[PDB]
C-alpha cells in the first residue's frame, strides 16, 4: 500500500556528505516508521536511521552527530543528510517503510537501494 | 426504540500479570474506546459502559497473540472475581506489544446485548502511549466492525492513529448490537 523511490548516492572521498531522498506515494498516514538501513559486502543490513510518524528520531551508534534524518511537512519525503564519511559508511543503503496491522503486526516496504562508495587513499609501492 | 434506560455493560479491563502499565496510557486507551463507540448513532442512550481497571494472574505463555487470546478467554470462565459476568466485555493488558509488534486481539462480533455470554466478548490491548486508539479499534472488531477501505477510519486494518468511526457499514452494525434502531434517530 505504499510504494518508495529513492536517491542521491554516489562516490565521495573521505570526510565527504551525500544527501540522501527518498519519497513515498500511497497510503502515507500507513507509515509508522520511515527509515534508512544499509547493507555492505559480507555483512547484515542495519538500521542507520528512522523517524515514528510521531517524531520521535533514532540513530545507529555509529552515524549519530554525523547524520541527521528528517522528513518534509507534507510527509511523503525522508532525508538523510550525511556529513565526514568514512569508508566504513560504504553500503547500499535502503529506504524502508514499517507499516503494523493492529492484529496483524509489522510488514516491511522497501526501496531499491542507492549505492555509497567513501573512498580513502592507499598508498602503495612503487 | 430507546430503551427504558442505558444499558450498565462492564468493560474489564485486566493488567496482565507481570505487566507494568502507566496511568496516562492506559487511561487514554480506555476513554478513547469508550468515546469511539458513544459518538456513534447517539449511544450513550442505549449502553453506558463501566470501564474497570483490575488484574489478573493470567500471563499469556508466549508473545503468540492466538495462543494468548484463546488462553485469556479460558482464564475468565475459572475467575472468580469474574462469575456472574459472562455477558461483560474483556480486555486484557499490557505495556508491550505481541511477536511482530501485533498491537491487539479480539473475537469478531462476539458481543450482542441481547446474547452475550460465556466470557466470548474478549480481546487484549497494548497501552502504549505511541498506539493510540488500538482498544478502540478492538472493541469495534468486538461489536461488529469489519476493517474499512478508508484509512482515516479507526478500523482501517493498519494502525493509522485515527480514533473514529467513519464507516456507515460499521455504526449501523455496533449501534444495532447495542440495541438501536435506524427509527431511532441519533
Ligand atoms: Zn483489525
Amino acid at each position: 500500500q505504499v510504494q518508495l523511490q529513492e536517491s542521491g548516492g554516489g562516490l565521495v572521498q573521505a570526510g565527504g556528505s551525500l544527501r540522501l531522498s527518498c519519497v513515498a506515494s500511497g497510503i502515507i498516514e500507513s507509515i509508522n516508521t520511515f527509515g534508512w538501513y544499509r547493507q555492505a559486502p559480507g555483512k547484515q543490513r542495519e538500521l542507520v536511521a528512522d523517524i515514528s510518524r510521531w517524531g520521535s528520531t533514532n540513530y545507529a551508534d555509529s552515524v549519530r552527530d554525523r547524520f541527521t534524518i528528517s522528513r518534509d511537512n507534507a510527509k511523503t519525503t525522508l532525508y538523510l543528510q550525511m556529513n565526514s564519511l568514512k569508508p566504513e559508511d560504504t553500503a547500499v543503503y535502503y529506504c524502508h517503510a514499517e507499516t503494523i496491522g493492529y492484529e496483524s503486526g509489522a510488514h516491511d516496504y522497501w526501496g531499491q537501494g542507492t549505492q555509497v562508495t567513501v573512498s580513502s587513499h592507499h598508498h602503495h609501492h612503487h | 426504540a430507546v430503551p427504558s434506560e442505558p444499558k450498565t455493560v462492564y468493560v474489564i479491563c485486566l493488567r496482565e500479570n507481570g505487566s507494568t502499565i502507566y496511568p496516562n496510557e492506559v487511561s487514554a486507551q480506555m476513554q478513547d474506546a469508550a468515546n469511539s463507540v458513544y459518538a456513534v448513532h447517539g449511544l450513550k442512550r442505549y449502553v453506558n459502559f463501566h470501564f474497570v481497571l483490575y488484574t489478573t494472574e493470567y500471563s499469556c505463555p508466549s508473545g503468540d497473540a492466538k495462543e494468548g487470546l484463546e488462553g485469556f478467554t479460558a482464564s475468565l470462565k475459572s475467575n472468580p472475581k469474574a462469575e456472574g459476568y459472562d455477558d461483560q466485555i474483556y480486555f486484557l493488558i499490557r505495556w508491550g506489544t505481541w511477536d511482530n509488534k501485533i498491537l491487539g486481539m479480539s473475537w469478531f462480533n462476539s458481543y450482542n446485548v441481547n446474547t452475550a455470554s460465556d466470557f466470548e466478548a474478549s480481546g487484549m490491548s497494548t497501552t502504549q502511549l505511541m498506539y493510540p486508539g488500538v482498544m478502540a479499534h478492538e472493541l469495534g472488531h468486538i461489536l461488529g466492525a469489519e476493517h474499512t477501505d478508508n484509512s482515516k477510519d479507526l478500523m482501517y486494518a493498519t494502525f493509522t492513529g485515527y480514533l473514529s468511526h467513519l464507516s456507515e457499514k460499521n455504526m449501523d452494525i455496533i449501534a444495532k448490537n447495542l440495541g438501536w434502531e435506524a427509527a431511532d434517530g441519533d
